[PDB]
């Protein structure tokens, strides 16, 4: 009989711990408080062209790179269903 | 309230109308990028969204084999302000559309 | 169980806190509650402390014999876990407060500073927002409490947090609660002097010794700890820490259990007198029916106005009051250890003390100076 | 018209369909008044339009644990009508 | 206000195929295309590329509804007032006395 | 809103999250979390009442062209918006962030 | 040990987890007093001993149209408390 | 028509053959209820289209570590059915 | 050693590395749970020790079609987890 | 033992239980003078025997109209003191 | 328009839903002498406006002992008639 083997780790997940995404800070949270007669104020909203302003616009210009003509066929890619198991609670509002 | 499915549709349809038969070019791209954002905000102030600030970014670059990533971390709240994207992407350009709306109190 | 039932009526009638299913009932509705305030937290834990003095008022009054193994635990568990739920909820609400206060990193206000005095939790919070070097000192208003920081410290986008809440614990007792001191992060490593006050409700007879909880080693320490001075007068101890933390003051744990002279004399039938004099006070005590209350204090001869005087409630939590406020006159089995007693035969004391307990409603009785020469398996007292 | 607000409390969505399931969960509220039924209202409307294998839980008075693919679940109030929509399979 | 930061919002993701000639992965990148091309030329052994089924069985799922039992509700009111209680203890000790008579005949 | 203040903030969780490494596509998502998560995390230490969006545009340099343009809508006297464009020898970063007071 | 009764009132099940789903439930009931709480427990300890997602429906009032898979639906009351407990994924 | 909507999640074609992806899918999910048989038309259908070297996954709960071909790669939704569409070779 | 039994489906290949395979899912479902890592895992150390050309899928409802090599594909089950893992390079 | 004879004037409850409410009614006011802690003994006890949602008034002078469950409305006299001991929620 | 004064003893409510007790209390002692339809008029009308399960007690001796909802609680007396109202269920 085949005796189950000791799981040996191989390497390949030390690329996976590479490839995850961590969030490297927690959720911040600010609360503002202001007055209620200052809420609905008038609005003075105006249109900002991205040809109005300079910062608006970025361009990285196109060359012909020499380097870049080894056309591989071999792109490894990842994915997955949107993460979590998604074993959530509900529970309705008691007074 | 900003509605993004709807926001997205109407994306979706000028991004269709107008990038289903465009190729790359960098002399008319500047010129085509900045009008294709001042009219999806244009097209988003018909929709009319009362007290709501509009953020239209567009990002379009030329296909060859390369490598992009588009992502957004944004500080609003939660309840009444909301966001969406878009992608096309064909032969010779990809193109890619978000919209942060942002209620004003 | 009917004083439970009526103090129960008269303080928290409403809530229902006596059966368990309702206590995992507001465990699950503090779970459910969010966004807690400091406020709630000590409302509801007045709440908290009645379960667990009630829980611990069980298991100190059900005898042993009719105390299962199961229960015991389950009530020690449900103690520890109100009172770490309870400390979670006051670190959710400090947090929620300095969410509130802090926002910005430099908020524009120069040096925050918030004290908040209750009857158990005592907080200061002092926040960095300057980050000047030259303010090293950090002084909360109207108290002398303070800190010393370093430059690195006054510099750098912190917050320092007072919360008044190896050592051999069978030796020193912890006295004062616990000041846990922390550095917080603000939403060549010199020791940082720390002034803090000494609780009023605890009498030291001799300079406090500061020690510091060793958390991995979970017991307290006297390492790491310099400049320690004590005022008396204004009850103040100054201390150098190497590394912030829990900090309480210690005492060694058998100072004033042994006492000079006892009399047990009978005011009526149903009610007794017990004055007990000690090297440092005359406490005086009266029993009847049920209830014992701590008639009088003479602090070396002098009338002391203690908040225990003039309550009467029953024996146990009559000796648990008397140790938290420091007039501890009951010893525990451990006491002879550290305590030169006249150590008596236990049968022959229960049997002393019974018919002293008897006799007690008509006669009074004196300590004997013959008591000490007397062997163990006898007993001397004075009668009449 | 019955004036019940939708009061949405978790919502593992998309807003278009967020309005949907308010809209449906009114028609439900407006044409059938036992929970069961508008639990039949819903999931199998949600059956139809967004494939099968969804759930729906309605009543006033119910705690769930729950497993759900992933932008595939509500819990939201409409009135004191509380209404879990969920989908798994 | 409540202002909350949001989670990650990817809007776009597009791997590369280009790799520099000068890349350390570009020797990796010569053997696996030399590598391809071999094996789509050759189909020696049986069916070399044979195409296969694979399915996961799980599902087949059922329907059947729950409906909670419904607590009857009723309304009610009551009168206590003491002349009601002292009417109403005088009929029942009349009747008492009323019924007490019968058995003696 | 400081312009100048912001393309600072940007430029420096530029430099802190991506740094002088080549292209790596495993990498670039850690990267372009980085960085905006530092972006937003500045942004609100700076606390002013702005509403704070902030997008990063990462590309690697092949010699494909790239570019990013911002037609948007507010009160212009008091919301602002700052786009940062970062290179090293294989990367592209274009980084917008957008003020919108409260 | 609450002596509540279980009141089978739906179940394609097999006999012996019938009973697990009670001792579960009745383990619950006494630990937790949030429905969805019992809910957790329920279907995480399903969740052990059967593998596949699981749903829990804990509570007094709640009417449900679920699609589950075969000889997994059960619905049953803990004394007036209503808990239902049926496998999908 | 079901009115399933297409939602790409990662894309690397040309909006011809993107859309070539969402129709045969809709065909495919269309004719077939098993997996493996929507499978089989949508890479069949394209090994005719753009050379008999592709390969298609079609569910709901799965994730692939692929190798693709250069402007050969997309990953999109098709209602809830995830597909996987990438020529190797 | 998470005691999950090899329950092989499909095998195509020599036994030696049929047992790798199961020994290098059995890896990647120990330290992760994201069928996207366990694909990972075992696609890139096959790549790593049968030639750099290789490609894996995992997850639990999901039914393709692909093209492979002779001697380079199996499919199997390592408890309820279903992958599927072929060489096309 | 005080002789304070129990006269039932609107019970919709059962025979068993009656004679609980009239029993725990007889301890209340032998133990307790004042109607609302009468009302409080009253009520825990039916708080704890059956659910904790009932509700007792005590007094001799008070008119209500009270929401009951069914099977769970009492209306009593013991001597001179009307109890109303009624079950909701 | 008898000038009976409104001492609120107790009252876990809002202000402005105290004030409506308090007025609904004023028309039904004006319309009804008898305190079970003075009580009757005071839930019906609580009924309809602030949803079901109240429960009105009207009288001029009661000591109660009543589970009521959060902020749906009142006691409170008009002239020398103490009108408690509180919501359960």
């Amino acid at each position: 009989p085949p005796v189950s083997k000791p799981w040996v780790s191989l390497g390949s997940e030390k690329e996976i711990e590479e490839e995850s995404v961590t969030e490297s800070t927690k959720q911040i949270t600010y609360m503002i408080s202001r007055k209620r007669s200052e809420f609905g104020a008038p609005i003075k909203f105006s249109d900002q062209n991205a040809s109005s302003v300079k910062d608006a616009y970025i361009e990285c210009t196109a060359y012909p790179d020499k380097n870049f003509t080894l056309k591989q066929l071999e792109k490894d890619v990842g994915m997955q269903v949107i993460p979590q198991i998604k074993d959530i609670s509900t529970q309705t509002k008691w007074t | 309230r900003f509605r993004p499915s709807v926001v997205k549709d109407c994306i979706h349809a000028v991004l269709k109308e107008e990038l289903a038969n465009a190729e790359y070019s960098p002399e008319e791209m500047p010129q085509l990028t900045k009008h294709l954002s001042e009219n999806i905000k244009d097209k988003l102030k018909e929709m009319g969204f009362d007290r709501y600030k509009m953020v239209v970014q567009v990002v379009i670059g030329e296909q060859r084999g390369e490598g992009v990533f588009m992502a957004s971390r944004c500080f609003w709240d939660a309840d009444t302000d909301n966001y969406t994207h878009d992608v096309f992407m064909n032969d010779s350009l990809f193109c890619v559309v978000a919209a942060f709306g942002c209620f004003y109190y | 169980l009917l004083s439970q039932w009526k103090h129960y009526i008269q303080c928290d009638g409403s809530p229902d806190p006596s059966v368990a299913q309702e206590m995992n009932t507001f465990i699950s509705l503090w779970k459910e509650k969010t966004n807690e305030t400091f406020e709630e937290v000590i409302e509801k834990s007045k709440v908290v402390l009645n379960l667990i003095e009630k829980l611990k008022f069980i298991l100190l009054e059900t005898p042993p014999c009719d105390l299962q193994d199961k229960n015991i635990i389950q009530y020690q568990e449900s103690i520890l876990q109100l009172q770490e739920l309870l400390h979670l909820k006051f670190g959710v609400a400090t947090e929620i407060l300095l969410k509130q206060a802090s926002t910005l990193a430099d908020l524009d206000s120069g040096n925050m500073e918030k004290v908040i005095k209750d009857e158990n939790v005592t907080l200061y919070v002092w926040a960095n927002l300057k980050k000047n070097p030259r303010h090293r000192s950090v002084r909360f208003s109207e108290t002398q409490i303070g800190f010393e920081i370093p430059r690195i410290l006054a510099t750098s986008d912190i917050a320092v947090r007072l919360l008044h809440t190896v050592v051999d614990l069978c030796q020193f007792t912890t006295l004062g609660g616990v000041y846990h001191l922390d550095i917080l992060e603000l939403p060549a490593f010199p020791p940082i002097e720390v002034t803090l006050e000494v609780h009023e409700n605890v009498i030291f007879f001799e300079d406090p010794v500061v020690v510091r909880w060793d958390a991995e080693g979970k017991h307290w320490r006297t390492d790491g700890i310099s400049n320690v001075s004590y005022k008396p007068k204004e009850r103040l101890v100054t201390f150098s820490l190497d590394t912030f933390g829990p900090v309480t003051l210690i005492q060694d744990a058998h100072i004033n259990m042994p006492y000079q002279s006892w009399e047990l004399r009978p005011l009526d039938v149903n009610k007794v007198l017990l004055t007990v004099t000690t090297v440092f006070t005359e406490i005086q005590i009266q029993i009847k029916e049920n209830l014992c209350m701590l008639s009088s204090i003479k602090l070396k001869d002098k009338k002391h106005i203690s908040i225990l005087e003039g309550t009467w409630m029953t024996p146990i939590p009559f000796i648990i009051a008397l140790k938290e406020a420091g007039l501890n006159i009951f010893p525990t089995r451990h006491s002879h250890f550290y305590v030169i007693i006249n150590n008596k035969v236990p049968l022959v004391e229960v049997k002393a003390y019974r018919q002293m307990a008897l006799l007690s409603s008509a006669f009074a009785f004196g300590w004997s100076k013959w008591n000490l020469l007397c062997n163990s398996t006898k007993v001397v007292f004075k009668v009449r | 018209m019955c004036d019940r607000k939708a009061v949405i409390k978790n919502a593992d969505m998309s807003e278009e369909m967020q309005q949907d399931s308010v809209e449906c969960a009114t028609q439900a509220l407006e044409k059938y008044n036992i929970e069961k039924d508008i639990a039949a209202h819903i999931k199998k409307e949600f059956d139809k339009k967004y494939n099968p294998t969804w759930h729906c839980i309605v009543g006033r008075n119910f705690g769930s644990y729950v497993t759900h693919e992933t932008k595939h679940f509500i819990y939201f109030y409409l009135g004191q009508v509380a209404i879990l929509l969920f989908k798994s399979g | 206000i409540i202002l909350t930061e949001t989670e990650t919002l990817r809007f776009f993701d597009l791997p590369t195929v280009m790799v520099s000639v000068e890349s350390e992965e570009a020797e990796k990148v010569t053997q696996r295309n030399k590598n391809y091309e071999v094996l789509c030329r050759n189909r020696l052994g049986n069916d070399l590329y044979v195409e296969r089924m694979m399915q996961t069985f799980n599902g087949a799922p059922k329907n059947k509804d729950v409906q909670c039992d419904k607590i009857i509700m009723e309304d009610k009111g009551i009168m206590s007032t003491a002349w009601d209680l002292y009417d109403s203890y005088n009929a029942m000790e009349l009747v008492s006395l009323s019924v007490k008579q019968s058995v003696v005949e | 809103f400081v312009v100048d203040e912001v393309s600072n903030i940007v430029k420096e969780a530029i430099e802190s999250a991506i740094g002088g490494n080549a292209y790596q596509h495993s990498k670039v998502n850690q990267w372009t979390t980085n960085v905006v998560e530092q972006t937003l995390s500045q942004l609100t230490k700076l606390g002013k009442p702005f509403k704070y969006i902030v997008t990063c545009v990462i590309m690697q340099k092949n010699g494909a062209g790239l570019h990013t343009a911002s037609s948007c809508f507010w009160d212009s006297s008091t919301d602002g918006s700052c786009t940062v464009r970062w290179e090293n020898k294989t990367m592209y970063c274009i980084v917008s962030a957008f003020g919108l007071s409260i």
